[PDB]
């Protein structure tokens, strides 16, 4: 079938459905996967609790 | 001698009407030849899912016995007098007509009151013309453009009675006894629903007299059709080893009523015709017309405007290669959206010109004039002079044709049929898309 008439809108539906996600993350919890310890200065005389990645 | 007169000195078609209902025309000029007919309101979309086909076999029937004349009797009287007996049966209309000399007449009618009124319907002639539907069936399927004007009836009258082609379904073929054939021609042969008309060298006087001794026992003084619907579909038969890709959009427009008819034959017009085959192509005044010329995008073109009573289909079928279907879409929306949004002056006197030039040159001939007699007095109730032609041509003008494009063409569910290498025909949203113009 073509792209155009039928797998743009689709597309369309995804990143509007990606975008609701996203949102709903930035604005009603925005720290959440985040390390709360990023929100302090780096100070190198200091290890944190634990060491991790995202 | 201009025009206008000659327009207002061609002799009219006097009308009567016999007790029993038959509309008697005539229309004597000069000739010594003549063209006498019988038109029937009957045909395939009367036929029920179980008669369709009923008609064409009728039809087919008609000239091979009468109870009057045993056989092939009736074709040595036709012969035997030089006469050429002719019958075609449409979705709406059914006509039996013989060309014979002026002398013959009397005896003309006569063989025609056989046909129509009292035929024999042997058993043993239906067993053969079964035989016979069967493989005009499979020559009509061999028929590319009869097929896929058929496929576009399916498609775009789906669920009434339009939608049946003329010859009916093969399995009704076989079945088909001849009680059916008998009731069929009892309930859609009567009279006031037969049209006798005869160009040619015929005295109205006469006709009346001869049609009142040879139709008067015919009866006297129910089904008479629903309005159909438009059913904006496709129908995609992907045949790849045909050489060429017919490919049928229409779309509904106004029936024989309607005068929208005049201003929408113009706009055909202008869009016009062209296939390999023709004369000056990359200089035609058609924009369609030069492009596909120009780049080889065709092998055919057409614009029809089949109208039946209550609806119609109003459009464009053309021919072409696998490799040409989606920009002859495109060319052939954009013709149309143009003449929608903006017609131009010249454009509309041409294809004024060219529909004046329609009717003339199609009313040439005792046949050609006998048929719209008959088809004029079926359908408009009336024939129409061709000074009334000339007046509804004149009335129209760029802004009549921009309003009745706009209201039959802009933004307008189609129905297509496509047959052959259609697979790069566009998808249904992307050719509906095309019938709506973003920039206006
Ligand atoms: C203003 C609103 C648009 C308008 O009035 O005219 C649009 C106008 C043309 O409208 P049109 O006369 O209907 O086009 C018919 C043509 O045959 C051109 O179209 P086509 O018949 O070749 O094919 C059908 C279809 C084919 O689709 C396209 O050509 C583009 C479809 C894009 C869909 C989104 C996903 C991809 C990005 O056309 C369109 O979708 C419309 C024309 C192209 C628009 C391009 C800009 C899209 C922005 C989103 O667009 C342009 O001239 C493009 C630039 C200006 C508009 C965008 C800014
Ligand atoms: C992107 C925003 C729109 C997404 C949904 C629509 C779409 O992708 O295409 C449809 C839109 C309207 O026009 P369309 O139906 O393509 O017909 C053009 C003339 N034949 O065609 C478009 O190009 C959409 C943007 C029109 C402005």
């Amino acid at each position: 079938i073509p792209f155009h008439p039928y797998y743009t809108i689709k597309d369309i539906l995804g990143a509007l459905f990606m975008m609701l996600i996203l949102l709903i993350l930035v604005l009603f919890s925005p720290d959440l996967l985040g390390d709360p310890d990023n929100y302090t200065p780096a100070n190198p005389l200091n290890t944190p609790p634990h060491i991790k990645p995202e | 001698a201009t025009y206008a007169q000659a327009l207002q000195s061609v002799p009219e078609t006097q009308v009567s009407q016999l007790d029993n209902g038959l509309r008697v025309a005539s229309e004597q000029s000069s000739q010594p030849t003549c063209t006498v007919g019988v038109w029937i309101d009957a045909g395939s979309r009367y036929e029920n899912e179980k008669n369709n086909g009923a008609g064409y076999f009728v039809e087919h029937l008609a000239f091979k016995g009468t109870k009057n004349r045993p056989g092939s009797a009736l074709e040595k009287e036709v012969e035997s007098m030089g006469a050429h007996l002719n019958a075609y049966s449409t979705r709406e209309h059914t006509a039996y007509y013989i060309k014979a000399l002026s002398k013959d007449l009397p005896k003309a009618v006569e063989l025609l009151a056989d046909i129509v009124q009292n035929c024999s319907l042997e058993d043993s002639q239906i067993e053969k013309e079964r035989d016979v539907i069967l493989q005009e069936l499979q020559e009509n399927d061999s028929s590319m453009r009869d097929v896929v004007f058929d496929y576009l009836h399916a498609t775009a009258f789906q669920g009434t009675p339009l939608a049946q082609s003329v010859e009916g379904p093969s399995e009704n073929v076989r079945k088909l006894s001849r009680a059916d054939l008998t009731e069929y021609v009892s309930q859609h042969y009567k009279a006031p629903r037969m049209v006798l008309a005869a160009a040619g060298g015929v005295e109205h006087r006469q006709l009346l007299d001869l049609a009142q001794k040879h139709f008067s026992s015919l009866s006297g003084t129910v089904p008479a059709f629903t309005p159909c619907r438009f059913t904006g579909s496709e129908i995609r038969h992907r045949d790849d080893a045909l050489p060429l890709a017919h490919v049928a959009i229409a779309v509904e427009g106004p029936g024989w009523a309607n005068p929208d008819n005049v201003p929408l034959q113009v706009a055909n017009a202008i869009i016009g015709h062209y296939d390999s085959t023709y004369g000056g192509g990359t200089h035609m005044s058609s924009t369609l017309a030069s492009v596909a010329a120009t780049r080889k995008l065709c092998q055919s073109f057409q614009t029809f405007n089949i109208c039946y009573a209550e609806t119609g289909l109003l459009g464009a079928h053309f021919v072409c290669d696998n490799m040409s279907i989606d920009d002859m879409m495109f060319f052939l929306q954009g013709q149309w959206m143009r003449l929608c949004t903006s017609a131009t002056e010249s454009e509309v006197v041409r294809g004024k010109n060219i529909l004046r030039n329609a009717l003339v040159s199609h009313l040439d001939g005792t046949t050609p004039v006998c048929e719209d007699i008959g088809r004029s007095l079926l359908t408009y109730g009336r024939r129409i002079p061709l000074a009334e032609w000339e007046s509804r041509i004149a009335e129209v003008d760029a802004s009549v044709v921009r309003e009745v494009c706009s209201k039959y063409f802009y933004d307008q569910c189609p129905a297509v049929a496509g047959l052959g290498p259609i697979e790069q025909l566009p998808d249904y949203n992307r050719i509906r898309s095309g019938m709506f113009w973003l920039r206006f």
